[PDB]
């Protein structure tokens, strides 16, 4: 419905929780421990699923594969391994010559995994031959970009770290389309990052001139080579001027969710009118980690400090539904009384969107 | 000497009590407040309560002042709360949740079962009569047929 509008606690199985996500509608959490090990939690049931010893120096992200059977962990130490989700170990292991920020797995190519590391051109590692495809850039190679699939992964964005975006195939790798941000007034800016959604093709990005802009993943091919900025909303917080670390789409497609770094204030608009309309009220103290929505139900969830914090929409159905022709109610007017006073032989058989993010195949009732 | 009054409010002994009980939404009747002819249609279905054709009383209950009824009562020429030349429906068997006009032509229900009444019986001659439904809103019915007083006015 709308948003969240309740408060739930905690979710702590184990102390320490770095990194969440949702898988495709919110059913495991891949909690990265900072101990070297990998934990698995279950969401909307309140449990956990399982523990993989990766190595020794703890990780900092985490992503399923498309089929759900890969645990994708940008490592700390350079530990691209494919650990599995079924029996815990490690299906594929190499290493990469810079760490990794963003680890994606696109719906429709589970082999080609989402890189995106510092100070080179992000690099795709295909699962079927452990071979490595540099996506060719412009301009610099040495600089903080960051690499991302659209909603059906066909095309992928890449920003740079001088002002330069870049389109190019996921597969074919025909980089023909470029894009040179606005530079303000007099000085130019770079690109902290890009996120995406699941619907409509929009994307927000994150850039050091301290405002949050938005963009959709159609202007770009369509003008060509590169043209001139046009953003919806220049979104920003113009009383305390909170840097923004971590920030992504909604559940439905037109809500817009921006996260503080420690003052716990977690902004929220829509893409349709640009006002403000909820401020959660967060206990200061903590870093935010990550966030991100239900992909169906309106509900916010950020980690931060190793605790996860839940606003949510708690519900119990009314005392009044124990039949429907029984109910519950209070009226003071006169009762209004009613006023209108086969054989076969056949047996019974029959027993946002929705994207390839599928077949976790994980859970052990014992 | 001052407990007359207050029996007489309470409600006394003499059969039904005297506090009335008319809660649903009765109207176009009980013009006069005072002492002439009226009319009250009661919650219980089947009681008829009227003041026209009055008539006098024994006075002197409990030895107080002499009342103006002893012998010779108090006139009365104004308003009288029924109909003579063909009652249309009627203004004493009826239930005390029906808005009616004036001049007696309106029928108003209420927001639960209602009925009215006649006070005209019919054994020969032609009764050729009408009932112009004004309107009907959805779940309103509007069934009409005679009947009798022994029914129950609220009654479907």
């Amino acid at each position: 419905q709308n948003y969240p509008e309740e408060a739930d606690g905690t979710l702590d199985c184990i102390s320490m929780a770095l990194t969440c996500t949702f898988n495709r509608w919110g059913t495991l959490l891949a909690v990265g421990c900072n101990d070297g090990r990998i934990v698995i939690w279950d969401f909307l049931t309140r449990g956990i699923a399982k523990i993989i010893s990766a190595h020794i120096h703890p990780v900092c992200s985490l992503c399923w594969s498309r089929d759900g059977h890969k645990l994708v962990s940008a490592s700390t130490d350079n530990i691209v391994s494919q650990w599995d989700v079924l029996s815990g170990d490690c299906d594929q292991r190499f290493r990469f010559p810079s760490p990794i920020l963003k680890v994606q797995y696109h719906p429709r190519d589970q082999n080609k995994v989402l890189v995106c590391p510092m100070k080179s051109a992000p690099v795709m590692l295909t699962l079927s031959d452990s071979k490595h495809v540099v996506l060719p850039v412009d301009d610099d190679s040495d600089l903080n970009v960051v690499a991302s699939f659209d909603r059906r992964g066909e095309y992928i964005y890449t920003g740079n770290a001088k002002g330069k975006i870049l389109v190019l195939k996921t597969d074919s790798q025909d980089l023909v389309a470029s894009f040179r941000v606005t530079t303000g007034t007099s000085n130019t800016t770079a690109i902290k990052s890009i996120e995406f959604a699941r619907k409509g093709s929009c994307f927000l990005i994150n850039t050091a001139d301290r405002i949050i802009r938005v963009y959709d993943g159609r202007e770009i091919l369509t003008c060509g080579r590169d043209g001139e900025p046009e953003p919806m909303q220049k979104l920003q917080d113009l009383v305390n001027r909170t840097p923004w670390k971590k920030c992504c789409f909604s559940g439905d497609g037109e809500y817009i969710v921006a996260g503080s770094a420690r003052q716990h204030a977690l902004y929220i608009w829509e893409k349709s009118i640009g006002n403000l309309v909820k401020i959660l009220h967060g206990t200061r103290g903590e870093l935010l980690l990550d966030v991100a929505w239900h992909p169906v139900r309106p509900i916010i969830a950020s980690i931060s400090s190793g605790v996860v914090s839940i606003w949510a929409q708690n519900q119990v159905e009314n005392w009044s539904a124990f039949a429907p022709d029984f109910k519950e109610l209070d009226e003071n007017v006169e009762y209004e009384e009613r006023e209108s006073e086969e054989d076969e032989e056949v047996d019974v058989t029959s027993v946002d969107e929705e994207l390839e993010d599928s077949k976790a195949l994980l859970y052990l009732p014992i | 000497g001052r407990g007359a009054k207050r029996k007489q409010q309470d409600g006394g002994t003499t059969g039904t009590t005297k506090k009335a009980r008319s809660d649903p939404l009765f109207s176009a009747q009980r013009l006069p407040p005072h002492g002439y002819p009226l009319e009250h249609p009661f919650n219980k279905d089947g009681y008829r309560y009227i003041l026209a054709e009055p008539d006098p009383h024994a006075p002197d209950p409990e030895k107080l002042e002499l009342d103006c009824w002893a012998g010779k009562p108090i006139p009365g020429d104004l308003y009288r709360a029924c109909l003579y030349e063909r009652v249309l429906l009627a203004l004493h068997d009826r239930a005390p949740q029906l808005k009616i006009s004036d001049d007696r032509l309106t029928v108003v229900g209420e927001k639960g079962y209602s009925m009215v009444r006649a006070s005209h019986g019919v054994r020969k001659g032609a009764w050729y009569f009408e009932i112009t439904v004004d309107e009907m809103p959805p779940d309103t019915a509007a069934r009409l047929g005679w009947s009798q007083p022994l029914g129950n006015l609220q009654a479907p």
